[PDB]
RNA sequence: GUAACGGGGCUAAACCAUGCACCGAAGCUGCGGCAGCGACGCUUAUGCGUUGUUGGGUAGGGGAGCGUUCUGUAAGCCUGCGAAGGUGUGCUGUGAGGCAUGCUGGAGGUAUCAGAAGUGCGAAUGCUGACAUAAGUAACGAUAAAGCGGGUGAAAAGCCCGCUCGCCGGAAGACCAAGGGUUCCUGUCCAACGUUAAUCGGGGCAGGGUGAGUCGACCCCUAAGGCGAGGCCGAAAGGCGU
RNA sequence: CCCGGCGAGGGGAGUGAAAAAGAACCUGAAACCGUGUACGUACAAGCAGUGGGAGCACGCUUAGGCGUGUGACUGCGUACC
RNA sequence: GUUAAGCGACUAAGCGUACACGGUGGAUGCCCUGGCAGUCAGAGGCGAUGAAGGACGUGCUAAUCUGCGAUAAGCGUCGG
């Protein structure tokens, strides 16, 4: 009839802990902070989860520009006339090819710019 | 006046770092009976530069 | 080999205990003792003697040779304390901790 | 011997101060 | 403190007109997954298919669940070849959660389906215990004052002897009453107590010590005042008085 | 039996299934305080995390590479009731 | 080999994070001659032959509980 809060709170207690690992000082040792810095990184995480796609396209333009005007024309019109080519190939593999191909990227910069012209 | 926040073990540690202590670094050698003393002092029964002091 | 001596309930804060141990981690028991004799403290009496004591434990019991012996490990943790009573002015009182500490030397001819 | 023990005294306090003037008075 | 472009800088990197590119959101599209509500079929009943559409949310309304302690099923089942509890690791579900196993522990625990609640805590200047910070900081209680030699002892500024020095002296001297209740003296001990050490103590322990015809209580006598047989008053209890 | 003040506290020996059951004694969690090992830190400005990410150490692996710990540098970001 | 110019590991007084081993403290689990609520019976008073409740004593015994009262952890007699 009577019921003991003794197992239960501690089983808690300790789920919540364990997931602040590394954190500094009361963050990772007591409890009343270290339940609010979970809360709080589980937020960042969820906001971060989508801030990483912006981020990398955001970089793989930025390489496909650099690679461009060392061949002699830039991004904007690189892909207008990419565009006007029909082809379909997406800036993660562009960034790729420019990277780690340098004859395969000088190819598709005649192409596009035949097309353009 | 007093604090407005708890400060931290980091902080207690750093502003005791120069809190420690040193050692005499060497002793010295009595010529004639060869026991251990400080420079300057007399050894433990009564000798100072092989000289025999008083040795109460 | 392993020696071990203890001294608990010394009448002594840990804190002021600390700074004496660390005088001598890790030297050869010949020169911390004669260190430990020049040292005007009050820690440093107890710390001799748990060496010493320590020193003739290993001699005794377990092989001879003194004189190749150092000190591995030397700590020192918190005992209980005593709680007393002290009158302030306009009739408060406060709370008067009286803190002891427990001394451990592990001396090794290794 | 070796053996120790006490009590307390919890009389707290008795207030009436603050002799000096009003902070924001009439 | 520049301080009335966010800065650097700009004579176009300013303003007007025209045009074409590109960047840019959790909006829209592509791929995978979940749930609610309809319509239509099959089951022709639970359910199973085809589609269409919806899924930000405080006060608040509606619907489904998890875990804890007790009763039945229970003289059943698990367990000294290791139970409850504590402490790690690995799997698993949308969640509250579940399962397995290494170390510690040394005797109890309960599938499933039902029943009852002292059934779930971060906050109430909440209650009780333990432990931090400021901090090895402030202070060590009258500015009458101390120096040296010897002893004892594990250890002597403070204890015991000795010689000097200083302070009080209508008191800081000597007797009492009130109040206290062994603090008195001797031998032993130094854990705790003494605002430091202590061999010392009004501290611990064990023995010892207070002798009255004349001192004082008791005793005889009464003051202020108290109580008061009978008595006089008053719902009771009681009030006042010889 | 040994160190020590004919101390307090220890170290052996012995009893016991067990002494990490030694009387401050079943089990012994948390805050709090230490010793040891790996990595980082003395030209750097803010709720201390989150997304990206070299280098180092250890373990496995038949290269391929994984797993664990730490985390230089960098985008975003003003606790809870 | 010497000059220049450029670039640059190794320090830890102390501090952080992770792991290993400890100290302090007394939660958790498991216990119970201690309590709580009842049912069925019994008894519903003791005292001038001195009560309820106490003080002081009493042992081979310093003390404190439990008994007992100068016949003092007890005296007589009838039963087990």
């Amino acid at each position: 009839a009577r019921v003991k809060r003794g197992v239960i709170a501690r089983a808690r207690h300790k789920k919540i802990l364990k997931q602040a690992k590394g954190y500094y000082g009361a963050r990772s040792r007591v409890y009343r902070v270290a339940f609010q810095a979970v809360i709080k990184a589980g937020q960042y995480a969820y906001r971060d989860r989508r801030q990483r796609k912006r981020q990398f396209r955001q970089l793989w333009i930025a390489r496909i520009n650099a690679a461009a005007r060392q061949n002699g024309i830039s991004y904007s019109k690189f892909i207008n006339g990419l565009k006007k080519a029909s082809v379909e190939i997406d800036r993660k593999i562009l960034a790729d090819i420019a990277v780690f191909d340098k004859v395969a990227f000088t190819a598709l910069v005649e192409k596009a710019k035949a097309a353009l012209a | 006046a007093v604090q407005q926040n708890k400060p931290t073990r980091s902080k207690r540690g750093m502003r005791r770092s120069h809190d420690a202590l040193t050692a005499v670094t060497s002793l010295s050698v009595d010529k004639t009976s060869g026991e251990k003393h400080l420079r300057h002092h007399i050894t433990a029964d009564g000798y100072y530069r092989g000289r025999k002091v008083i040795a109460k | 080999m392993e020696t071990i001596a203890k001294h608990r309930h010394a009448r002594s804060s840990a804190q002021k205990v600390r700074l004496v141990a660390d005088l001598i981690r890790g030297k050869k028991v010949s020169q911390a003792l004669d260190i430990l004799t020049y040292t005007n403290k009050k820690a440093a009496v107890l710390v001799k003697k748990v060496l010493e004591s320590a020193i003739a434990n290993a001699e005794h019991n377990d092989g001879a040779d003194i004189d190749d012996l150092k000190v591995t490990k030397i700590f020192v943790d918190e005992g209980p304390s005593m709680k007393r009573i002290m009158p302030r002015a306009k009739g408060r009182a406060d709370r008067i901790l009286k803190r002891t500490s427990h001394i451990t030397v592990v001396v090794s001819d290794r | 011997v070796a053996v120790t023990v006490y009590e307390a005294w919890r009389q707290l306090g008795y207030k009436g101060s603050w002799w000096w003037p009003r902070i924001r008075g009439p």
